[PDB]
């Protein structure tokens, strides 16, 4: 009878980078994009 | 009628000379002082970013 699990663990949720299309709306916004997909990322890395 | 005559014959030359120079020496610098001058416009993403904030997304 050894140990079974670590009941207070969580697998962190694995975020995943949101990608854009590749046209010119996304070329011209190209900074405004990469903005929030950083807020994405940040967002769900702590929760909300 | 004779002398100041000629001395001023003889100045001639030299001082269309110089005074060419002068000239050529101001065209120079009117050109010299021309220097093509770019502006810069607040770019747009940061508006398009204000856009977003004020939608409250």
């Amino acid at each position: 009878r050894a140990d079974e699990v670590d009941y207070t663990n969580l697998p962190a949720p694995k975020p995943q980078k949101t990608v854009w299309d590749d046209n010119i709306e996304t070329e011209v916004l190209r900074k405004y994009l990469d903005g929030l997909s950083q807020y994405d990322m940040e967002e769900a890395k702590y929760g909300v | 009628d004779i002398m100041v005559p000629s001395f001023v014959y003889n100045k001639l030359p030299v001082i269309h000379f110089l005074q060419e120079k002068r000239a050529e020496q101001k065209l120079r610098r009117v050109l010299d002082e021309t220097y093509t001058e770019w502006t810069e416009e607040l770019d747009q993403a940061h508006v398009t970013d204000a856009i977003t904030r004020s939608l409250n997304i």
